[PDB]
């Protein structure tokens, strides 16, 4: 299993809309539980990447509400609402429905 | 000319306002009565707990590892779905039942419940994976080591999210007042849970209990609801099943009850425990209890709705 | 469909029909505007019958673990009470529509006898048994004139009124 | 309303009339009995239906301060299983009373045809459009005498039997 992302660096002002595209060779959804395994990771520089959102739709209590995943089968979304200085980060998306973790290729975003 | 209608030799006898059983060239079906052995759900989310009870997907026994946190718009329990590992209740069994029946799946978020001075692990034989221990999201508060005064400790969690949690606990009573002192020490325990909306308190009761599952003493399960910008605080001298992850409601679903295996061969629309009733019939004569949008139950065996005329034959 | 012995078992096509016997020989055609009609209500009144609920109901009662003895005869009792509603809304709808259904096919057949003796004036009239005694002789023209409703009657008359 | 081809519309006062077309020219006119009769069956019929219950239902669930949830559900399972009993007996009820009102409508013009052809034995006769053919003439007084239900037919029975 490979896991891809969305294009390089976005130019992108404050208080946008952002959008991170992630994609999946297989298909990490369902298993009887129909909750479509992936994790989204944003990393300061310095700092370990903290994680942002879990099986692409629980949105994680130290997290704002402006970090919106939409889900499906293999297509996969980050987006914010307002991007301000607090969210410039590099983003990773993990899947975790087979058993080799292959993490994404990272998405810098950029003000 | 000679003017005249249409008959058969063997048609349909139905029931009338002037006479019953009246002869008529062709009826059609009223009440359905063809049952599908399956629960055949095509085009909606289903989760088929088996061995796993609904309640156990909010505390976690062994049995509902694989349904903890799910999310479906079709819940299906069976009878032999058990709720808890270690022997145990949960108080209005019902009302959380039914809350979890609409829930759309459950998420877990968690407390940040930090304990200092008193040892979490909770461990019991019943609930066995690998040795020794207890539930997925619930931490036995034991004591240090060994008989040693519990710490009397406040712990208060705010709902910060925008829907309401669904916040869970246990009580244990032990199998005597001696295994009580092992696990938590001597004196009287109290627990008070409070809310904006909850003031319940209680006592735990040491005291000795049939062997259900291997073990003698018994978990009460308490539950409430915490309504958004909402804050819940345990204060508990000990005794305490502490919750880790606290449970929220998805969305809007419907739970059954049946006892029949899961397929997706039908865009079908209620379930019971017999099965799936697709049909587009008014009525239904199958089960009383099958809920959602489909024919509705009737007394009677079969009803016969006249299609064509009062044939005579010729 | 009282006044006649029986009902025809040759009439396959057509709900209502008509026979001649005259000197051209014997047919038995079947009428359509009647029987069209008289399906159109009926399978209209099926579709307003054969309707799917709208409303969703949830578990109420849980049938492993039982609930609550005084809430679950309340439970009990509440469901008991709506069945025999229910059933008896069943059995009073399907009996008077049965009835209606009935009375359909009456009202449809009474109609097309009775529209069969508008355009007949005096050129036919009744048996008592469904049938009507022509009083002219055509070769099977005026038998369709009278199945297609364009039969004139006026060019009938003088040879209809002596006999 | 079965045999008529369309009804009319520059009758206002009544709901069941007549029209002339006779030597003395072109008139309509409203019969005053049937249509009286059918405005009472169907005013009656909205008395009878249109009323308010004696039944003083109380408050069992809280709007603002939500029950207990096995009681609660309880309660909404039992409202809405009242409100599809309702919604069903009021689409049932609409049904059938829509039904017999056009029924009792086209009762009451064929009771008026038939009660027109019984007052003229053989002076006029049905042409299948709803109109009658008169045999006679007269200007305007035999008319209104179908009318005020005064038709006397035993004088003009002489010259209505050749023709
Ligand atoms: C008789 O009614 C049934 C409805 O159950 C229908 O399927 C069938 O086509 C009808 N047959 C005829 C000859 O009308
Ligand atoms: C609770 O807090 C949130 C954010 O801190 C706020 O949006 C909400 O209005 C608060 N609740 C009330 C009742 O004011
Ligand atoms: C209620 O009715 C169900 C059948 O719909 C039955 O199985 C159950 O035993 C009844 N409950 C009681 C308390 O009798
Ligand atoms: C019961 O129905 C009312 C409206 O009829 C609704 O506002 C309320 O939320 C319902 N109760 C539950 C528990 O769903």
């Amino acid at each position: 299993i490979v896991m891809t992302q969305s294009p390089d660096s976005l130019a992108v002002s404050l208080g946008e809309r952002a959008t991170i595209n992630c994609k999946s060779s297989q298909s990490v959804l369902s298993g009887s539980i129909n909750m479509n395994y992936l994790a989204w990771y944003q990393q300061k520089p310095g700092q370990p990447p903290k994680l942002l959102i879990y099986w692409a739709s629980t949105r994680e209590s130290g997290v704002p509400d402006r970090f919106t995943g939409s889900g499906s089968g293999t297509d996969f979304t980050l987006t914010v609402s307002s991007l301000q200085a607090e969210d410039v980060a590099v983003y990773y998306c993990q899947q975790y429905y087979s058993t080799p973790l292959t993490f994404g290729g990272g998405t810098k975003v950029e003000i | 000319i000679c003017l005249g209608h249409h008959a058969v030799s063997n048609g349909t006898k139905v029931n009338t306002l002037t006479e019953r059983g009246v002869e008529v060239v062709n009826a059609t079906e009223t009440v359905e009565r063809t049952n599908v052995p399956r629960i055949c759900s095509k085009g909606k989310r289903t989760v088929d707990l088996g061995q796993c009870g609904l309640l156990g997907t909010i505390t976690g026994p062994p049995q509902c590892d694989q349904f903890l946190e799910f999310s479906a718009d079709l819940i299906i329990e069976r009878r032999e779905g058990s709720d808890v590992c270690y022997p145990g209740k949960f108080v209005n069994e019902e009302a959380l039942r039914q809350i979890l029946r609409e829930s759309g799946g459950i998420d877990k978020e968690t407390m940040g419940f930090t304990y200092s001075g008193i040892r979490t692990n909770g461990a019991t034989s019943a609930c066995r994976r690998s040795g020794s221990s207890f539930y997925a999201e619930m931490k036995w508060l034991l004591s240090n080591t060994d008989n040693a005064a519990f710490p009397q400790m406040t712990k208060s969690y705010k709902n910060t999210r925008r829907d309401p949690a669904l916040i869970v606990w246990g009580i244990h009573h032990s199998g005597s007042t001696t295994e009580q002192t092992k696990l938590y020490g001597s004196g009287s325990k109290l627990i008070t849970v409070g809310s904006s909306n909850y003031q319940q308190s209680f006592v735990p009761s040491p005291g000795a209990r049939p062997q259900v599952n291997g073990q003698s003493g018994r978990i009460d399960f308490h539950w409430l609801i915490l309504n958004p910008n909402d804050t819940v605080t345990f204060s508990f001298n000990g005794a305490f099943i502490a919750p880790d992850r606290a449970s929220f409601l998805r969305g809007k679903s419907m739970g059954i009850q049946s006892g029949v295996q899961v397929d997706a061969n039908c865009e079908g629309d209620c379930y019971h425990s017999g099965g799936t009733i697709i049909s587009n019939l008014p009525f239904q004569n199958i089960n009383s209890r099958a809920v959602g949008k489909c024919p509705r139950y009737v007394k009677q065996e079969s009803l016969m709705l006249a299609t064509g005329m009062k044939n005579v034959p010729e | 469909a009282g006044f006649i012995e029986n009902g025809w078992e040759g009439l396959i096509d057509g709900w209502y029909g008509f026979r001649h016997q005259n000197a051209q020989g014997e047919g038995t055609a079947a009428d359509y505007k009647s029987t069209q009609s008289a399906i159109d209500q009926i399978t209209g009144k099926l579709n307003r019958l054969i309707e799917k609920t709208n409303q969703q109901f949830e578990l109420i009662d849980n049938e492993f673990t039982e609930v609550e003895k005084q809430i679950g005869n309340v439970i009990n009792w509440t469901r008991d009470s709506m069945t025999e509603v229910w059933s008896y809304n069943a059995e009073l709808l399907v009996a008077m529509e049965n009835q209606h259904t009935i009375d359909l096919a009456d009202s449809e057949m009474n109609k097309l006898y009775e529209r069969v003796r508008r355009q007949l004036r005096e050129n036919a009239e009744e048996d008592g048994t469904g049938c009507f005694e022509i009083f002219h002789k055509c070769d099977d023209d005026c038998m369709a004139s009278i199945r297609n409703n364009t039969y004139d009657h006026s060019k009938y008359r003088e040879e209809a009124m002596q006999n």
